[PDB]
């Protein structure tokens, strides 16, 4: 397995960014992530070799932080804050609209890997409750045909 | 500059200062900063002996705001008396529920936040600064990354900043959804390349942080208030609020109330206040049963009438007001507090670890009617349980605000036995 | 709170327009953004204003005033001159039996706000006003409060939603004068005198408000804008016939049993306002006459006309006055006299001594006093109050009298012997 | 010498940096003055036109232009009563009778106390709930007399 040149470059940046290669690691799989829609586990051992750590260093790392994902690739990350604030406002009733307008619950994937639901812990916009982001977006959930507006935004 | 969308929270302020811009929901760019005199603080700081600067904020009674109130210029003081070379980190992982005042400081108005840590950086010797943002904030790290170009390119950073000899880079780092990264020294271990692990304490930071080094680790809400010591003086700042507990304060509110945001005011206002006369009251007019003060405190409706400060009978915290309404099941309320503490616990110290599980796994035994006896005395006992050994303030609260429930609201509990 | 407002009735086939101002109401934001509104803005500011100019042009629109001028077409005219621009929104409404624009300001702000900011960035307008009568405060209140709901949603100010596009929207008062309305009188009062109409041409698109191209839109014409953008030219063109398309409100009062605002489309027939849908007349009377506000009398041969602004068409505001068999034609043409002596602003001979020779004698007809001079007299000043008019008022005030006279001669008659 | 106490004069200065050009608020400072004096007091329209920076004559003239300003009657409470054509076919003459009865007076008098002032206004845009009137920004349907004798006892 190998980078693409594209991303190589970016990683790249990343890495001559901070004093030390090392600090870059979170930045580097943030990068990985957003390009191929989940961490490649084949990535991590090249990745390894740029931040000048063991391949088991990165592999802790990538397993402690809860925003990087192994398991499925997915287009959009639609994450649904499930703490007490959005709980008390109405995860349910996003929860529900996702089910009606995608066909899926937390922690599922669409069958065209498109959407994934990720249930996350206080997104600090809770004023806003119930919130949800869709990858880097962030909104506050109003109602289903709100909701099927903002997704339909996403191709 | 296109960034990431961001609802906008409402904000308002009776004293114009951290708010005067981000009041309004949108970026305010530096000439918009330097238009209302923006970095003329930093150029007075720079005319000043780091000494003099520590004495002003030490002076101004400055606490820090990310949540345990410690004075900020005795912080400084402490690390300036270790030898350099020295750090300054600006803590922007704001992941407590409830809390989001951090954000609007960071995605508004980031020039003021910028400001502050260069006049920081400068008091305490700190060639080398960092802001940890969490990574859900990614409009955040976006804007302040633009924020931090604007600044190099009228000469707030880099070499000689303004002729003065100091100079200042500020580097920005992004968490990856580990609650535990806002500590400081974990926040630390993740600068350093690793898994978000507290260390023991002591060594605090500031002898013992970043490689090893001095280093301050300073809230962004705290660094906020640097421009305006420098800016009007100590004395002046002292005049701001109650003179033991001085300058503004930010109050995110959220849940059962009709005006939830974020609000700047002085802390001789009590929780009443905030909730009815500026948060425009309840939900359908309803009676306030609790405020949590994000996870660590849950204050019942008999404790309305204490003031916003750090004293000792006071709301404390980081300002966070969460309102629940008569109708707001506590024990399903306390049950969310308790899976949030399971899927934060970094699981270094074994009854933080096993403790933080079980309380979680066992309140939801109790919700749903399907707790045994033995289920039920055994949550009491974790409950209890699980701060002993614990090297950080997580393990020292996770059982907190559900014990305070416990205790205020036990007719509501003893319905579930 | 706002001031007492009576519940004026409404009903919709459509449920667009009054898809929430069919409730007697004020709709707030949140209820608003509930429903999908703002999302329309959302989608305008991600297409061109030459985009969006296209879209209400295709759609038909013409406009709901009463003079059913296309609107994307005034637009046109406006962006082929030089800014700054200005967009006017006309909440002067004061024409007799015309009540279409209030419910939608105070039941459902958002819907024309919305309309507004669209309309402006289509123009290129940073600018905009709302000029609402004076008589109608609780409307000003209930705008003025929902611009500041707007504000706080980022819908308003600088870089809304981070497009690069900046409006701020006023809000001005009348103080009792109709032909403040006129769009040329209007733009006077918004610049501080006294409500004089301006020879045309210039068109306000070529010169307005401090002699700048500035579109003058009616609410209800604006009203379409969110609706045209949602769904698509071709969607809305779809509702009503293809050559008058889209909803239109008709305020419907007299001698109905439903009186109140009908949202239909404009293939309706007069004879369908009145009895399919308002009800059918009072005491099931015959009706003898509609008026179209103050601008056309309509007789009992003439119901089964098109609610359109075809030549053969209704036409007007949509104003619907129903007089049955036993209202005297002579006593009602006499209150529609009296309302354009008062309402006349002087600048034209014919129309400022015509409006009040024609009360004057007609009042003289109307209980007997009149000479026969009098009789030639009324019917000279009635057929001579528009040579030299430069505003549309002189021009129609002897309009719906003139066809009285020709549609009802035998009640005429017996009020000349 | 007049002068605005400083409550109004707050207010009046609050509209004139609403708009961009200080002139456009010139209603809404009228409207604002009436509000407070129950009329347009004359010796007020100098320091108003100082405020906006306009010719006294100016102010003067948009005064007269105006038909809700009065700079003859004080009135605590203006009941302005609809007599154009959907009124007065659905009812405004029973409206002022009732309103004779009540309180003595007919269109264009004030009471004796000066608490009430009945205005002659033409279309208020409320005509389904026709005869309609308003008592200042209040705006109401006539119903009856023992109907109106309610509303009216709200206004002390
Ligand atoms: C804003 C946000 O998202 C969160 C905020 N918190 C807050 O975190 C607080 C606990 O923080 P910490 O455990 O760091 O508190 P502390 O009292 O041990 O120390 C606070 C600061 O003072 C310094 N400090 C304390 N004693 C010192 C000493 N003797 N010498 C030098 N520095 C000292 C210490 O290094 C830290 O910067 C709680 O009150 C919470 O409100 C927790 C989680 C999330
Ligand atoms: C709702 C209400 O209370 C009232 C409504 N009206 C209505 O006002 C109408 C007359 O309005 P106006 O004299 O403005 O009509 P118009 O036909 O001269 O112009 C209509 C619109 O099209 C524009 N327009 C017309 N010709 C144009 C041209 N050559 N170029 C550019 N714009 C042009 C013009 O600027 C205006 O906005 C009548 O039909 C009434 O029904 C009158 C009084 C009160
Ligand atoms: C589990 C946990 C989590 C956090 C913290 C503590 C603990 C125990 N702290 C407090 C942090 O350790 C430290 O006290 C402050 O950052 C010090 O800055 P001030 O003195 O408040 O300006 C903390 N502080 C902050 O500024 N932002 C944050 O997100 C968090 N998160
Ligand atoms: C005496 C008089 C009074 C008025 C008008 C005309 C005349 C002659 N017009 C019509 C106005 O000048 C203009 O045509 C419209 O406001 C343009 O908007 P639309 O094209 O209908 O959306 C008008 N229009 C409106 O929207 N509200 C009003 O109250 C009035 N009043
Ligand atoms: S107390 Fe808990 S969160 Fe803190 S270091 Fe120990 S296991 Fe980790
Ligand atoms: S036609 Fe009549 S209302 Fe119009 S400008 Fe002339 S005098 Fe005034
Ligand atoms: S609880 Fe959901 S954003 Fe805070
Ligand atoms: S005729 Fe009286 S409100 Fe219209
Ligand atoms: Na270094
Ligand atoms: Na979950
Ligand atoms: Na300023
Ligand atoms: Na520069
Ligand atoms: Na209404
Ligand atoms: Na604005
Ligand atoms: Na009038
Ligand atoms: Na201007
Ligand atoms: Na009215």
């Amino acid at each position: 397995f190998e980078f693409p040149e594209e991303l190589k470059t970016k990683l790249q940046e990343h890495i001559n960014y901070f004093p030390k290669k090392r600090q870059a690691i979170l930045l580097c799989l943030h990068e990985i992530q957003n390009y191929y829609g989940y961490i490649p586990p084949e990535s991590l051992k090249p990745l390894a070799d740029m931040l000048e750590l063991p391949l088991n260093h990165v592999e802790g790392v990538v397993a402690f932080y809860d925003m990087f994902d192994r398991e499925d690739k997915a287009k959009y990350r639609i994450r649904v804050c499930v703490s007490i604030v959005c709980h008390l406002m109405g995860t349910n009733k996003l929860l529900k609209a996702l089910e009606n307008i995608l066909g899926i619950k937390p922690g599922e994937v669409t069958p065209d890997g498109k959407f994934k639901i990720v249930p996350v812990q206080c997104l600090g916009a809770c004023s806003e409750a119930p919130v949800f982001m869709v990858n880097d977006d962030e909104y506050k959930f109003e109602s289903e045909v709100q909701l099927n507006e903002i997704l339909s935004r996403y191709t | 500059r296109s960034y990431p969308a961001i609802p906008r929270i409402y904000a308002e302020t009776t004293l114009n200062m951290l708010l005067k811009r981000a009041k309004k929901p949108r970026v305010h760019s530096i000439d918009e900063y330097l238009k209302d005199g923006g970095y003329q603080a930093l150029e007075k700081a720079l005319n000043m002996s780091p000494e003099e600067i520590i004495d002003w904020v030490d002076k101004s009674t400055l606490r820090g705001r990310g949540g345990a109130g410690f004075p900020t210029g005795k912080k400084w003081k402490f690390a300036v008396q270790n030898p350099g070379p020295r750090y300054f980190i600006c803590n922007a992982d704001e992941s407590e529920p409830g809390t989001f005042k951090d954000r609007i400081i960071i995605e508004r108005d980031p020039h003021l936040l910028i400001e502050g840590i260069i006049i920081s950086s400068y008091a305490i010797g700190a060639n080398e600064a960092y802001i940890y943002i969490r990574g859900e904030y990614p409009a955040g790290y976006y804007i302040l990354r633009d924020a931090i170009e604007e600044a190099k390119k009228k000469g707030f950073l880099g070499k000689n900043i303004l002729g003065s000899g100091f100079d200042l880079e500020i580097y920005v780092a992004r968490g990856a959804g580990a609650y535990i990264c806002g500590e400081e020294t974990a926040l630390i271990e993740s600068l350093e390349g690793k898994r978000g692990h507290p260390r023991l304490k002591p060594p605090y930071p500031v002898q013992k942080g970043l490689w090893g080094k001095p280093t301050v680790v300073n809230n962004v809400e705290t660094i906020a208030n640097v421009p305006f010591i420098i800016s009007m003086g100590w004395e002046e700042y002292r005049y701001i609020g109650p003179s033991d507990y001085a300058g503004p304060k930010l109050f995110p509110v959220s849940g059962k109330v009709k005006k939830p945001g974020v609000y700047e005011l002085p802390m001789n206002t009590t929780l009443r206040e905030v909730i009815f006369k500026y948060a425009g009251g309840t939900l359908g007019n309803k009676k306030v049963k609790a405020v949590f003060s994000g996870a660590l405190d849950c204050f019942s409706s008999e404790e309305l009438d204490i003031p916003m400060d750090y004293s000792p009978l006071g709301f404390g915290g980081t300002g966070t007001v969460i309102v629940l309404t008569e109708e707001d099941d506590i024990v399903e309320a306390a049950l969310k507090i308790a899976e949030f503490y399971e899927h934060e616990t970094c699981g270094q110290c074994t009854p933080c670890r096993v403790g933080c599980y079980e309380q979680a796994n066992l309140l939801e035994k109790i919700y749903k009617g399907e707790a045994t006896e033995q289920d039920w005395e055994g949550f009491d006992f974790v409950n209890r349980n699980i701060q002993p050994t614990s090297i950080c303030g997580l393990g020292a609260v996770a059982g907190r605000l559900i014990r305070q429930t416990l205790e205020k609201f036990p007719e509501e509990w003893e319905k579930y036995r």
